[PDB]
Formats: structure tokens, sequence, C-alpha cells
RNA sequence: GCUUGACUGCGAGCGUGACGGCGCGAGCAGGUGCGAAAGCAGGUCAUAGUGAUCCGGUGGUUCUGAAUGGAAGGGCCAUCG
RNA sequence: UAGCGGCGAGCGAACGGGGAGCAGCCCAGAGCCUGAAUCAGUGUGUGUGUUAGUGGAAGCGUCUGGAAAGGCGCGCGAUACAGGGUGACAGCCCCGUACACAAAAAUGCACAUGCUGUGAGCUCGAUGAGUAGGGCGGGACACGUGGUAUCCUGUCUGAAUAUGGGGGGACCAUCCUCCAAGGCUAAAUACUCCUGACUGACCGAUAGUGAACCAGUACCGUGAGGGAAAGGCGAAAAGAACCCCGGCGAGGGGAGUGAAAAAGAACCUGAAACCGUGUACGUACAAGCAGUGGGAGCACGCUUAGGCGUGUGACUGCGUACCUUUUGUAUAAUGGGUCAGCGACUUAUAUUCUGUAGCAAGGUUAACCGAAUAGGGGAGCCGAAGGGAAACCGAGUCUUAA
């Protein structure tokens, strides 16, 4: 049978142009009057997933 | 490149990139192979654990009996019990890329008029379907094992070596890596070295 | 060249792994499996993407975005696929017909991309600056 | 494709068993304990054949020293009168001349004394 | 005393974390306060005062809208539990 | 994939495309024409099967041997060198095989035809109501009630009826499309208790069916049920007349048979554990994983004065099994009485990486067709472009008023 995607992953990480997943940051969903404008611009831009992290990302998106 | 004819003496030109390559002998050989497992039957099967004929009874109770435990009589462990990893009907054939095939038949052919195992006549035929004519007419040629490709499938020919068991006949489009290589000779005619040429490009 | 003859490239064939046949084998005994623990089991190991119990990666991030049903019926069209049409003009219809873009697309982009030497018909495609300028400059012709 | 095993396998107790000729008891006759008497025996062989090297030159070492004394000198001032004269012979030469022929070994040991005093 | 820089968009370059993250930051654009001016101000002498994701709410939105025009719903931005 | 989902684990379409196969009809109604197509039943004839069958080619000599089919020599057949048997391995000894034929009788399938029933065609009408829909409760749709279309209905209700109604994923408008609440319908598909033929990089008596054998038996259980072990003399029984010991035994020794009886029915081969008889050497003042290094003596084979080999091993140095599990085991921690047989990283499908081969900005087909491993089939899939949540732009794009 083909390997099935875990679709929780599917909705969270995006395959960028050299094989790299891009993401959003955490920390934006609630709690923000707390938190500094500097600290919530930071978190608006889209990441890139660290190295130490690919390879569960990689095996839980076999077909992105 | 000219194939000198044997009877008529005279020369038939064929593509230099079919009968005039290098032996690739890499491809050659995963060709040969891969037809090897496309006749393999692959019917066989033993019993597992779950089919052998037996009861799910614990054979005897998990403490006190003093003997080692035990939760099955089917188990591989036991005589009379399952194979471990017991066998199913399987396909071992193998997939042959169209080009690495037609490459492959190329590097035969290429190969077949350097060893001179590859022998041209104008035509070949006998009258009557009749072993005792095609056993003659091949001693003429001293020719013992060899593969006849011709290009229209002559029903006497095919009747007259049926028998013979070194000699087998072949169509122009039913020629195969195998037979190219186990037969000593390989006699073509002239009209199948034509069809051979346009399907292999 | 005979069947008892022939032999395989040079490294094509490697010879698989068999745990458990001895010392000196250098697999027996584990099949490379260490001593206990889970992953040493029959059958053992865990999911993917688990971590032990904490919040997987998958999950303490946040999902984001939404499938745009219209890209599944656009495409993009190279240069270089500009001569394998048939006819010189195209269009939707051609460039299906030249097995270039699916039997779905209903809107199809040219963008820069190989090279066209060809005067080109292009009609009813949205065609990029840079694309424009490149078959403008093989002769061709952009028509809306 | 099913493998009997029965050929291989006596095949290769028989060459445990052989190597096991001459073990008491079941160190001989059964293939399990033979095995561990064969092995053993590869062991203790493999340490023999360093200590069989010191063993020899502790027993010239011995005999030197019954023949030096027998001429008025201990092994280690012999030894060191060797070296002093420049004389290489080695031990498992000295200790054949002191058994087979002592006129030469009472040579030796004059050349000793000499080079000593 | 006068004030709202407890600004919006960004950010060279670093620090610290396995990671999720957290921290420092000159300078640039827009607009502003105080000062004659040079300048200073992106909260508080610094280091605690905190909670991922999911689901859902509220406001906005030259995004999307399952025949089409809308709408619902979704997305994006701000924010709440 | 789109989606569904304590948005967790997981579940998972459709549209559309390529193929296999292809078939459309009837009632809710009268009339005219009429019994006209069609199907079924029931006969008949023709054809082709099935159920017994018939014919079916071609070799001798010599050597070894118990025996020739083997060796050697010289022939012959082949639309027959599939296979089996025959005193060892047979194209030509036998049975067959290729091929050519064969049915009194029953029967399958086709056809044709008869009989019986069946009704075609035309015009004009008609157009499935406690139903659709709805409320409530459930269920089915990939879709867990969610913004939830669609389907089913236990309960309560309840239309319009072609000037009409349904659907196009909440809903409305427009447009498109179809006509529910009556039915029938071959093929492509699924399966094998069973029959025949054939095949196998399937097993070869602890394997393969539980069962190669009088096995679902013996045996076990109140019962449901459970459930074994056990194959091989030889070519041919020619299966040992007769004699001797013995209990008119068992068993054995002769004789005889046979190529072989050390093939004698407890029968091919006959391993190992285990138990004996004989010979050589050692051993009754000697302490322990029983060996190893050194080593005398004795016995024996040699060669031969070779002073070597083999067996034994007085005496002596060193030396606390193996596996497992552990920081660590001689451990007084685990496991093993021994031998023989069996007994554990596989298979399928996806995916990624490495090697290798082909082709290369291209590569490759899937199902399927196909005297089929060929060839056809390019539906598709991957790649040559990315950025963005997305519209969109595009070698750039996003971010931002910039
Ligand atoms: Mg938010
Ligand atoms: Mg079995
Ligand atoms: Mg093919
Ligand atoms: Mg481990
Ligand atoms: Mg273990
Ligand atoms: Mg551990
Ligand atoms: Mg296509
Ligand atoms: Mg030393
Ligand atoms: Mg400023
Ligand atoms: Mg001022
Ligand atoms: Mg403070
Ligand atoms: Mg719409
Ligand atoms: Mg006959
Ligand atoms: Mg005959
Ligand atoms: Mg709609
Ligand atoms: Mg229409
Ligand atoms: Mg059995
Ligand atoms: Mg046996
Ligand atoms: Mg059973
Ligand atoms: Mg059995
Ligand atoms: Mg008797
Ligand atoms: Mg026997
Ligand atoms: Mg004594
Ligand atoms: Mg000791
Ligand atoms: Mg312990
Ligand atoms: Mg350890
Ligand atoms: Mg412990
Ligand atoms: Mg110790
Ligand atoms: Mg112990
Ligand atoms: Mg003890
Ligand atoms: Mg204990
Ligand atoms: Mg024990």
């Amino acid at each position: 049978p083909k390997i099935k995607t875990v679709r929780g992953a599917a909705k969270r990480f995006k395959k960028t142009g050299k094989g790299g997943f891009k993401h959003k940051h955490a920390n934006l969903r609630h709690i923000l009057t707390k938190k500094a404008t500097k600290r919530k611009r930071h978190l608006r831009p889209k990441a890139m997933v660290s190295k130490g992290d690919l390879g569960l990302v990689i095996a839980c998106l076999p077909y992105a | 490149m000219e194939l000198v004819l044997k009877d008529a003496q005279s020369a038939l030109t064929v593509s230099e990139t079919t009968f005039g390559r290098d032996f690739n002998e890499a491809l050659v050989h995963q060709v040969v192979v891969a037809y090897a497992a496309g006749a393999r039957q692959g019917t066989r099967a033993q019993k597992t654990r779950a089919e052998v004929t037996g009861s799910g009874k614990k054979p005897w109770r998990q403490k006190g009996t003093g003997r080692a435990r035990s939760g099955s009589i089917k188990s591989p462990i036991w005589r009379s019990g399952g194979v471990t990893f017991a066998a199913r009907p399987q396909d071992h054939s193998q997939k042959v890329n169209k080009k690495m095939y037609r490459g492959a038949l190329k590097s035969i052919l290429s190969e077949l008029v350097r060893q001179d195992r590859l022998i041209v006549v104008e035509k070949f035929s006998v009258e009557a379907p009749k072993t005792k004519l095609l056993a003659q007419k091949l001693k003429d040629m001293a020719l013992e094992d060899v593969l006849i490709i011709t290009g229209e499938l002559d029903e006497n020919l095919f009747l007259a070596a049926r028998n013979l068991h070194k000699v087998d006949v072949r169509d122009a489009t039913g020629i195969d890596p195998v037979s190219l290589i186990a037969f000593d000779k390989v006699v073509m005619t002239a009209d199948a070295v034509k069809q051979v040429e346009e399907m292999l490009a | 060249m005979r069947l008892n003859t022939l032999s395989p490239a040079e490294g094509s064939k490697k010879a698989g792994k068999r745990l458990g046949r001895g010392i000196g084998s250098g697999l027996g005994k584990t099949g490379g499996r260490g001593h206990k623990g889970q992953k040493s089991r029959s059958g053992g190991g865990v999911r993917r993407g688990f971590e032990g119990g904490q919040m997987p990666l998958y999950r303490r991030l946040p999902k984001f975005g939404f499938t745009s049903r219209k890209a599944a019926i656009t495409a993009e069209i190279r240069l270089s696929d500009l001569a394998k049409v048939e006819g010189g003009v195209v269009d939707l219809n051609t460039l299906k017909a030249a097995n270039i873009i699916g039997i779905q697309i209903e809107f199809a982009k040219v963008i820069l991309a190989g090279e066209v030497t060809t005067p080109v018909t292009v009609r009813g495609l949205r065609v990029t600056k840079g694309a424009r300028a490149a078959i403008e400059a093989a002769g061709g012709k952009i028509e809306e | 494709a099913r493998v009997k095993r029965g050929v291989i396998a006596r095949a290769r107790h028989k060459k445990i068993l052989k190597q096991a000729k001459g073990y008491y008891g079941a160190r001989s006759r059964v293939y399990r304990v033979a095995f561990q008497a064969v092995i053993k025996a590869g062991q203790y062989a493999y340490r023999d054949r360093r200590q069989r090297k010191r063993q020899f030159r502790q027993l010239w070492i011995a005999r030197i020293n019954a023949a030096a004394r027998q001429n008025g000198i201990s092994y280690s001032k012999f030894i060191n009168g060797l070296k002093k004269a420049s004389v290489e012979i080695d031990r498992k030469i000295l200790a054949d001349i002191a058994v087979f022929d002592k006129v030469a070994f009472t040579a030796l040991v004059e050349k000793a004394k000499a080079a000593l005093a």
C-alpha cells in the first residue's frame, strides 16, 4: 500500500525550492497584549525548519 | 556494413548501429537474467502457523508444569508446526526498459557477426514437412545446433524441425535474447534480417 | 558469448545482509538491534513523528494557509514547449493535444524558461513580460 | 528451495570431534563438550607459544648459572664479563656448551674473568 | 515643566538553546514628543510577573467563493478564551 | 490528492482520463389494425461436442556385467526425441506420443423447422401521494452535525402535479440539466466441494495435507471437541527343501537360492549418542575446568645405522567450562543429561538513499490488445521554476506606503 501522509504535518509545512520546509512561528495565536510588538513582529514571517528537525518532517511528509 | 551471403555470394547492407556496435555485457546480462525470471512459474506455498490444521488450545498451562511455556501446537518451533515465513505464490517477472531490451538485442546481434555465428542465406525451405529432408539439408551446410529465423513462418519448415532437438525455427518477430545466445549458429534469411532491422530501428 | 560466460557489472549486485548467522558475519546474535528496549523487539519501534511524549514538531506549530482550487487548473508553459505544438498557433486546445498541459487545465501562462526560435502565435494565454519580449524577438505574435 | 542441513552439519561436528581425540570422557565424545575443549585448547596453545620462549630461556639461564659456579663465578658476573669482552653468544648456545663441552665453557669463563679483572 | 517613542514597517550583526524558542541590536523608511541645539525616546537600573497546538469568539481585509452573480465558510491581519 | 479527524491515531473520495464489455425495454389505456415481431414450451432435421474406442513409424553386432537400455561399431524412423515401463541410462523392446479415424444409445451446444403459448405496428391519451418536502431521533455517504448539500427512516406532519417538479455541496437569484414516488434486463466481474488435461528454480517421510501406510483411524473427553505414530527385501519370492543344538520352542549353525543373505522378512543405505569384546600404553603416596608447553619410557611402522611417523604419556611450567545478563561472574546468578533431525530478520506494496545499467532536457509507460517475455498502448507519473496563505506575478517573488 502507498505510504500515508501525516495530514496534520501537511497543514503545517510547505516544501521550499532547495528541499527545505517553511513553517509558521509559534506563540502568535493569543496572549499578544503582554507580548512586545518587536517580539510579535519577528514571529510574523515564515521560518525554515532547523537541521535537527528535518528528519522528523521528511518522515511525516513522504510525498511533499 | 555488408553481410556476405553464404550461397549467392552477394553482400547485404545493414545498419552499422544494429550489427556493428560494441558488446555491452552488463546490459545483455540484465536482459538475459530478466528473461529467465519471466519464465518462472512461482506456484508454491507453505502453511504458516495460521493455516496449519489444528486447535488454538494452549497445550498446557502457563506456569507450574515445569516445561517450556507453549501457546500453540502450530508454533514453528514445534514438529508439525507452521513455517515461520511460509511462501506464497509470487511473480518473479522483472521490468525491462524498451530501449534496454532493444539495446541488448543489438549488442547480441553485433556480437554474433563478430563470432561468425550468424549465417545469412537468401532463402531456407523444404518441399515436404519431413524431418529427414531438413536433417539432410543442415548436414549439407555443416550445421547441427542452429536457430533458424525466417521472414514468414512456413508450416513445412516448422513441422520438419519439431522433432529435431538441437534445431528450432522462429519467426522474425519471435526472437528472444536467450535463444540468440543458446544456439551455436544462427541462420537468418535475407527477409528476416530486413525485418529485424525495422524492429530494432 | 555463452549463457555461462555473461557476468554482471562490477559492483551492481551487492549481497544483502543476513542477520543472526554466527559471530564471523558481524551481525550475529542481535542482528544489529542493540540489546533490549522497544526498538530491539519484533515489530518494535515508535510511529512517525513520535518524540517520546514531548509535543511533536507537527503539533506544536500552527496550521496556516488554505488550498486554492484554482491553482489545480492552472499550468505554466516554458518557451521551449512552444515548438512542440502543432501548427504554430498555440492555445489551450493545441497545448493539450501536444500533451504539454493537463486535460483539466483552464488557465495557462508562458514564462521565460528555455528558448523559442520560430515565430509563434500565442492566443488566449497569459504571458510574462520576459516571455513576451522573447516571443516578439523571434517574430512571434501575442493576442489576447 | 528447501535445504536439509544433515550433510554439512555432520561434517563440521566431525571436524571438531577429530581435534578432540584423546580428551577424557565426554570431551572426546559429545560435540557440546568437545567444542569447548577444542576452543580452550586453542587458547592455551596460543598462550603457550609465548610461554615456551620464557620457559626455555629460564632453563638455559639456570644451566649456565650451574656451570658458571662450577668455575667460580656467578651468572650475573659471567654475563657481564662476556658483554665487556664483546662476546655475543646467546643463552641457548651457552647452555648447550655447558652440557656437552666442559672445556670450551671453561674457556669462556676465562674470557669473562679477564674482561672483569 | 511639557508630553505619549508603552510609535508602525524593517533590520546589518550577534548571544543562547536538541528543538519549539528566548534575548540584544546599530541603522533605514514613515510619522511623533521633548530640547535653543548637539541629541534622546521602539516602555520601566537589569535579571521573575508565565502556557505550545487544536477548537472557538470579536474587528478589519484592492485573498478565496464547488455552474454563474452573491452569500456561507475558509485564509490573511489585529485581538480574546 | 481534495477533504474528514480528541484536526490526534487514523480514515480517504470525486470530477476527469485510459481500458474490458456493450442492449436496451415494459406497465400505470383505450382504439385501429389484429393476431404480424419476440420469447418460452414442445417436437424434427443438420452440424459440432461429451460419454467406450481403432490404427499408429523405425536396430542389429560386439565389450563389460547377475542383468544392457551403457561402451564401441554400423544402421534406420521422425508432423512421433511428451512421458512411463522394461534385470543399469532405450527415438527404433513394451505402453504410448505426432497424426489419422470411430457411436447402437443417451446428452450438451448450436442452427433450421414444425407445433403450443406468447403477442408486433400505428394513432390518440395517460405520466406512479400519505409520496416529495418538513420537525424530532438515528443511520448511510471519505465527510465524526459541522456553515453541511445528497441518500435511508423510527416518530409527528405534509405539497405541487409539465402553467409542474428534482438537482447543480448551507442559502437565494439566474442559467443549465434531468423527470422521483412501477417494474424487467445478457456481457465484461466473484468463487471451486467436484471432473479432465497439463505445468512447477514446489515438498520428498520430523518435509509435503492431520493423514504417501485400512486416518479423522487408534487414543483422549459426559459432551462439543481434540487427535497421533507408522513408507523402502530382491530384477524376480527364487521368502531359505534338508541336517544339527533347543522345550515337536525362541534363537542359532550349516546347506541351498541369489550379483549380493555383512539383502532373511526386527529386511536399501545404516551416521551419532549409548553399550560391549580384543590389542598397545598408562594407572593403586596421589589433590582441583582434566587441557596446554616441555618430556622420559614403552609399543609399533618405517627407513634403514636416517637419529622419522603413529599410539600411549611417568614427571614438570602455566591454567577456576560455555552461554546469557551485567558496573562486574570460576561464581554458590540464568540456561543446557547426551545425540540426531527441525527451529528465528521473511514476503508484498509504497518511499528515500547508495551502487550499477539504459536513455538524457528528457525519462518511462499502467490497465489492456497481442500464436503474448516481442510489438502496440504515453491514460498518466517524475523532471526541466520559483515565490506567495491566496488572487497573482514569474528568474524572480514575498514582505511593506516603499
Ligand atoms: Mg490570530
Ligand atoms: Mg507442516
Ligand atoms: Mg512491453
Ligand atoms: Mg537500544
Ligand atoms: Mg538478549
Ligand atoms: Mg539496557
Ligand atoms: Mg497527457
Ligand atoms: Mg619475551
Ligand atoms: Mg524615527
Ligand atoms: Mg521644537
Ligand atoms: Mg527592577
Ligand atoms: Mg458560486
Ligand atoms: Mg491401439
Ligand atoms: Mg508403435
Ligand atoms: Mg452550487
Ligand atoms: Mg445542452
Ligand atoms: Mg507427515
Ligand atoms: Mg529417511
Ligand atoms: Mg493436526
Ligand atoms: Mg503429522
Ligand atoms: Mg528355526
Ligand atoms: Mg539395513
Ligand atoms: Mg605409584
Ligand atoms: Mg597450576
Ligand atoms: Mg543481575
Ligand atoms: Mg555492557
Ligand atoms: Mg547486580
Ligand atoms: Mg574472574
Ligand atoms: Mg552456574
Ligand atoms: Mg559448584
Ligand atoms: Mg536463583
Ligand atoms: Mg538446569
